[PDB]
């Protein structure tokens, strides 16, 4: 990918751009799933090995006041200002805010609302004044690549998220083991009820939570499953992980081309009674423009 | 019915 940006990178030195993320060491790992329930069309499968080379990777999702001080220091529009809407979900959606009548076929509970945007993520009238360190949602999958650019850092591969969302755990259901309350305490921040009628929140949250609520994994990553789906740097296929050579196994960047960029992780509106998109294995995408109450990324970084 | 949907594109909308 080549993007195009209208401010400068900034020198920064490798401490500085260390804070706040571990070091994956090299090695390998068991990428993908194989649940008998997976949906075919989202190509979870095959369970294969994969060698990375090591990297740094963000303990927590890009925060609120992280992007402010981005858009601060570089006057970066976002693709939600630009287009002038962005979508939200129907339940946080005040009454009266002035709504499209666009509809996301198969899915009533996407709105569109003008002037949904980062800072104000239900549309006109509402603000992040009580979010600083809640995730940046909002954001398109250009506005991530132009943030870990500023920060001297990019986005993770797909490879590379779900090794250190994986936690050193080998073909666990979620980041931290098999079960998903384990000990009744809830792990991550997802969608419990009946969905998409009623959240009981259960969990603490029927929206977005803060970056560092929860447990971390193994590897100390804060909130991979939960909380909003996170932008990878490869673009979408079912397919192209299943060749077995050097390219798919070593790594791996995924397809040359392609239409929508890949998220991880879930966020808290899966549930298993429709999507079942929060195990660690799961996997979708999204168009590179778009934007959404429920999606947001974390940085990654050579050493 | 079809595939779940958890990522909604702004291409998704334009239908006419
Ligand atoms: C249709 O196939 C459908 C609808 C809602 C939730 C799951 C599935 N598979
Ligand atoms: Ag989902
Ligand atoms: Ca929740
Ligand atoms: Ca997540
Ligand atoms: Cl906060």
């Amino acid at each position: 990918h080549m993007p195009s940006f209208d401010f400068d990178i900034p020198r920064r030195s490798p401490q500085e751009i260390a804070k706040g993320m571990v070091a994956i060491p090299g090695g390998t790992f068991r990428m993908g799933g194989e649940d008998p329930d997976a949906f075919p069309e989202d190509g979870e499968g095959p369970v294969r090995t994969v060698r990375l080379s090591p990297f740094l990777i963000d303990r927590y999702a890009v925060s609120n006041r992280q992007f402010a001080a981005f858009v601060k220091a570089t006057g970066y529009v976002t693709d939600a200002e630009r287009y002038g809407w962005s979508f939200v979900f129907h339940a946080h959606v005040a009454p009266g805010t002035p709504v499209m009548d666009a509809v996301v076929p198969e899915a009533p509970w996407w709105v569109a609302v003008p002037g949904a945007y980062w800072k104000a993520p239900e549309g006109p009238g509402s603000s992040i004044t009580d979010r600083p360190n809640h995730p940046v949602v909002h954001v398109s999958w250009n506005d991530a690549v132009a943030y870990a650019t500023w920060a001297g850092k990019r986005l993770p591969t797909e490879a590379e998220w779900e090794m250190a969302a994986r936690g050193g755990l080998d073909q666990a259901r979620y980041p931290w083991g098999n079960e998903l309350t384990p000990r009744g305490r809830h792990r991550c921040n997802i969608w419990q009820g009946t969905f998409p009628v009623h959240d009981t929140g259960e969990d603490g949250y029927t929206g977005t939570a803060p970056v560092n609520a929860f447990a971390p994994n193994g590897y100390g990553l804060y909130n991979v499953a939960g909380n909003v789906w996170e932008w990878c740097a490869d673009w979408w296929s079912a397919d192209w992980h299943a060749t077995e050579s050097p390219a798919t196994r070593i790594d791996p960047r995924g397809p040359e081309t392609g239409t929508a960029r890949v998220t991880k992780g879930g966020s808290f509106l899966c549930h298993e009674s429709y999507c079942n998109r929060y195990r660690v294995a799961a996997r979708t995408c999204n168009t590179p423009d778009s934007s959404a109450a429920h999606t947001g990324f974390r940085c990654a970084a050579d050493p | 019915a079809t595939t779940p949907l958890c990522g909604p594109s702004r291409a998704s909308i334009l239908s006419g």
